[PDB]
RNA sequence: CGCGGGGUGGAGCAGCCUGGUAGCUCGUCGGGCUCAUAACCCGAAGAUCGUCGGUUCAAAUCCGGCCCCCGCAACCA
RNA sequence: AGGACCGAACCGACUAAUGUUGAAAAAUUAGCGGAUGACUUGUGGCUGGGGGUGAAAGGCCAAUCAAACCGGGAGAUAGCU
RNA sequence: GUUUAUUAAAAACACAGCACUGUGCAAACACGAAAGUGGACGUAUACGGUGUGACGCCUGCCCGGUGCCGGAAGGUUAAUU
RNA sequence: CUUUAAUGUUUGAUGUUCUAACGUUGACCCGUAAUCCGGGUUGCGGACAGUGUCUGGUGGGUAGUUUGACUGGGGCGGUCU
C-alpha cells in the first residue's frame, strides 16, 4: 500500500503520504468521501512540488469529516418531523427501524446507518435525550425535539 | 471467482513437501474480498472483486482507472 | 383441550391428540393457505439431505405470523386451531384495522382484545413491547434477533427465555438448555409465555402418527454399518467403546458451529 | 413378483433429449461423439 | 522428553537446604493401669527411608534413569 | 369407532407337497397374513458406483448387488502361472 | 409396522416412553468448489444423533483409561515484531 | 548497562469504545404492481464472524499406499551374524 493520505481529523495528522503504510485508510474512510489522492511512487516528489499551489485548495476537500465532528458535538436542539400510529404511540407496527427511516423517495443522500441505543429514542412529540455519533469515532449525547408530521 | 478485476489471476499448482518432505497436492487460492468502492459524482457505492495482494495492485495503480472501466462497461442489474 | 385414550384397541391404548373447540370442514379457502412446497428432507440438488425426516400423509400447512407487530386495534376471533408442525394453537384473527391472518397465541388473546407494538404502553401482558420495559423477573416469548424481524426464540407451546439483566445497551436472557445470550434492548418481544402450555399432557402411543407428521424412524447404530455409525456392524452387538456420530466426532459431546456467526450474540454456554 | 420394467417413453425423452442436453457441456459431448461415429440417431428419443 | 522440591519400621508422621546422627504415633512383644475387656503410658524389635545407579570421609537429604504428586519446557523459520 | 381380527378382488409370501439339464433365473396347488391402514397404488418428477438410497440385512441400483457400464491412460503391473 | 426382490420374515430392526448429548435459528446437520437449498417456515414441549424399547417395580459402588464439557491463579509457545 | 515513568520516536500486545471498512434468511421505499440481484435510506452485529496465506491443537468423517523369508507344505512359534 502506497497512497497520498489527506485528512485532518479522527486519527490522521498529515496532509500527504510519501512512503508505504501497514494500514489502508484509503478505501475505508477517505474514498467514501472523495478526499484521497493516488500514488505509484512515480509521483511523490512531484506531489510535494504540486502541493505549494494545490494545498490551500485541497484543504477544503479534506474538510468533509471535519464538518461532521464540528457541527454535531456542539449543543443542538434537533427538529425532527415524526409520525404516530393509531395506539397514539410512535411505535404501533412502526418500532425502532421505521421511526427513523423517511429518506426513501425525496431529499438528498445522508451520512448515517448505525447508532447504539443505551436509551429509547424518538418516543413521542416533545424533547427527549438521544445518544449519538457526534463523530463516527466519538459517542456523546445530543438533544432531540420531536414535532408532528 | 479468484480472478481480480485489476490483475489476471488463477489458483495455481500447490503441494506439501514442508512437513513430511513428500509432494502431495493441496492447491493454493486467492482470497477474493468482494469489496465496495464509492462513486461521488453518483452519490453511490459500486463493487469490484479484489484478492489479497490484488487490493495492493489497485492501491499502487489508482482505484479511479478500474472504477472507470466498469462505468465504460455499464452497470447491469 | 386434549383427548387421551384408554386401552380400547392396540395402537390406541396410550395415544393422545390435541383437539380444539372451534372446528372446520376440510381445507379452508386460499387467502389464509398457501403451497409451502414441503420436501420431506429433499433439497434443490435432488437429494434427501435431512436424514430420517419426511414420509407419511402430505402436508400443505399455513405459514402463520411471528412478526406480531400491530397498530394496537382490537380484534375478533373466528376459530382456534392446532398446527401440524408447531406444537401450539394459532388463532384466526380479524383485527378492526381490517387485517385478516393467522397469529400465534401470546399470554392472552380473545374475540375483543388487541395487541400493541408501543414502546412504553404495551407494558401490560400479551402485548408486543421493546425489551427495556420487561423486568429482570418477568418471562418473555417472541424474542427477535435484530429489531423488526419477528421472533425466532420461544415460539413453542409453553416456552420462555427469561430476562436476568436489562441494564446497558443489551438485554441478558437465560435459555432453556444452559446457554446465555445477549439480545439488543430495542428488539420486540412479549411479556409472558406462548399459549397451549397444557400440550405436555400429549403422551402419544402410535408410531404411524410421527410417520404422517413427516419424521421417519431412526435405527440402532450397532445395526448400521461403520460409514453411518463407526461403533457398529459385526456379530453379537459390539461393546467396549462408547457410541458416535458419523461427522467424525462423538454423540455425548464435541461442540459444533459450522458458520460461527451464532456465537457472536452468545456470551456463555451449556456445561456438564 | 412385481414388474421390473415400465413401458413409459416420457421418462426416456426428458432423460435423454437433444435441446435439454445440448445446453450442458457433457450432453453436447454425447451429441458430438455419437455424430462423429456416424449413427442414424443421436438421442433414440423423439 | 529435560530442570528443581516431595515419596519413612507391617500403617501414618518427625528429621529433610554440604548430608552423615532412625526419632514420634499405631499394630506387635515384655512391663504398667481396670475386678476384667479396653484404650492409654514406659521400654524393645521392625529401618526396603519409592526403585536403580553415581558423587562424597558420610546421601532420606545432593547428582543421573524410571514409575508416581507439584512448579517450569507444554514451541519453535 | 379401532395402526383389533377371518377374508376375497387388490397386495404380500411363514409352512407344507412338488419343481430342482423347470411350465417359470420361487412359480404352482393348499394351509397363511395386510386390506379403512405406518395399507394398496397409477401419473408426472428427482439423487449415478465405494455414489446414491436403506422402520438397517453392511439390503436395493434394468427376473443380477458385500460394490452397475463404456471411451482413453493401457501392451497397467505381477519377489508370477 | 419393516425384513437380505429371486435364502432367513425371527429371538434382528421400528415405535411412544425413558436417560444422554449437540443445536438459540442465516441452527446443528446434510449435500454441492460456494453462492445455494432442505431442515422450516418450524424454531429447545422444536430439530439432528446416541443407547434402551408400551406398562408396574426400578437401575447399588465408582472417570483407572477413552472422548467431551467447563472454570481459574499463572509461567511460556507456532505464527509474528 | 538494567529495570523504567514522563514522553519524543518505529513496531508488537492490551483495556474500554465508536461506525466509517465489512456483514446483513434487520427493515422501508426504488429500479420493478421481478420472493433474484443491486444500490438509496435507516435498524443491528463490527474492524469481528469471514476468507487467503502461514501455523498450533483435534480429527480414519474420507482417499491412496504400506504390513518377511527360513520352516519335514505349514498357520502360530522359535530362529536369523
Amino acid at each position: 500500500m502506497q497512497v497520498i493520505l489527506l485528512d485532518k481529523v479522527a486519527n490522521l495528522g498529515s496532509l500527504g503520504d510519501q512512503v508505504n503504510v501497514k494500514a489502508g485508510y484509503a478505501r475505508n474512510f477517505l474514498v467514501p468521501q472523495g478526499k484521497a489522492v493516488p500514488a505509484t511512487k512515480k509521483n511523490i516528489e512531484f506531489f510535494e512540488a504540486r502541493r505549494a499551489e494545490l494545498e490551500a485548495k485541497l484543504a477544503e476537500v479534506l474538510a468533509a469529516a471535519n464538518a461532521r465532528a464540528e457541527k454535531i458535538n456542539a449543543l443542538e436542539t434537533v427538529t425532527i418531523a415524526s409520525k404516530a400510529g393509531d395506539e397514539g404511540k410512535l411505535f404501533g407496527s412502526i418500532g425502532t427501524r421505521d421511526i427513523a427511516d423517511a429518506v426513501t423517495a425525496a431529499g438528498v443522500e445522508v451520512a448515517k446507518s448505525e447508532v447504539r441505543l443505551p436509551n429509547g429514542v424518538l418516543r413521542t412529540t416533545g424533547e427527549h435525550e438521544v445518544s449519538f455519533q457526534v463523530h463516527s469515532e466519538v459517542f456523546a449525547k445530543v438533544i432531540v425535539n420531536v414535532v408532528a408530521e | 471467482s479468484r480472478v481480480c478485476q485489476v490483475t489476471g489471476k488463477r489458483p495455481v499448482t500447490g503441494n506439501n513437501r514442508s512437513h513430511a518432505l513428500n509432494a502431495t497436492k493441496r492447491r493454493f487460492l486467492p482470497n477474493l474480498h468482494s469489496h465496495r468502492f464509492w462513486v461521488e459524482s453518483e452519490k453511490r457505492f459500486v463493487t469490484l472483486r479484489v484478492s489479497a495482494k490484488g487490493m495492493r495492485v489497485i492501491d499502487k495503480k489508482g482505484i479511479d482507472t478500474v472504477l472507470a472501466e466498469l462505468r465504460a462497461r455499464g452497470e447491469k442489474y | 383441550a386434549v383427548v387421551k385414550c384408554k386401552p380400547t384397541s392396540p395402537g390406541r391404548r396410550h395415544v393422545v391428540k390435541v383437539v380444539n373447540p372451534e372446528l372446520h370442514k376440510g381445507k379452508p379457502f386460499a387467502p389464509l393457505l398457501e403451497k409451502n412446497s414441503k420436501s420431506g428432507g429433499r433439497n434443490n440438488n435432488g437429494r434427501i439431505t435431512t436424514r430420517h425426516i419426511g414420509g407419511g400423509h402430505k402436508q400443505a400447512y399455513r405459514i402463520v405470523d411471528f412478526k406480531r407487530n400491530k397498530d394496537g386495534i382490537p380484534a375478533v376471533v373466528e376459530r382456534l386451531e392446532y398446527d401440524p408442525n408447531r406444537s401450539a394453537n394459532i388463532a384466526l384473527v380479524l383485527y378492526k384495522d381490517g387485517e385478516r391472518r393467522y397469529i400465534l397465541a401470546p399470554k392472552g388473546l380473545k374475540a375483543g382484545d388487541q395487541i400493541q407494538s408501543g414502546v412504553d404502553a404495551a407494558i401490560k401482558p400479551g402485548n408486543t413491547l421493546p425489551m427495556r420495559n420487561i423486568p429482570v423477573g418477568s418471562t418473555v416469548h417472541n424474542v427477535e434477533m435484530k429489531p423488526g424481524k419477528g421472533g425466532q426464540l420461544a415460539r413453542s407451546a409453553g416456552t420462555y427465555v427469561q430476562i436476568v439483566a436489562r441494564d446497558g445497551a443489551y438485554v441478558t436472557l437465560r435459555l432453556r438448555s444452559g446457554e446465555m445470550r445477549k439480545v439488543e434492548a430495542d428488539c420486540r418481544a412479549t411479556l409472558g409465555e406462548v399459549g397451549n402450555a397444557e400440550h405436555m399432557l400429549r403422551v402419544l402411543g402410535k408410531a404411524g402418527a410421527a410417520r404422517w407428521r413427516g419424521v421417519r424412524p431412526t435405527v440402532r447404530g450397532t445395526a448400521m454399518n461403520p460409514v453411518d455409525h463407526p461403533h457398529g456392524g459385526g456379530e453379537g452387538r459390539n461393546f467396549g467403546k462408547h457410541p458416535v456420530t458419523p461427522w467424525g466426532v462423538q454423540t455425548k459431546g464435541k461442540k459444533t458451529r459450522s458458520n460461527k456467526r451464532t456465537d457472536k450474540f452468545i456470551v456463555r454456554r451449556r456445561s456438564k | 413378483m412385481k414388474r421390473t420394467f415400465q413401458p413409459s417413453v416420457l421418462k426416456r425423452n426428458r432423460s435423454h433429449g437433444f435441446r435439454a442436453r445440448m445446453a450442458t457441456k457433457n450432453g453436447r459431448q454425447v451429441l458430438a461423439r455419437r455424430r462423429a461415429k456416424g449413427r442414424a440417431r443421436l438421442t433414440v428419443s423423439k
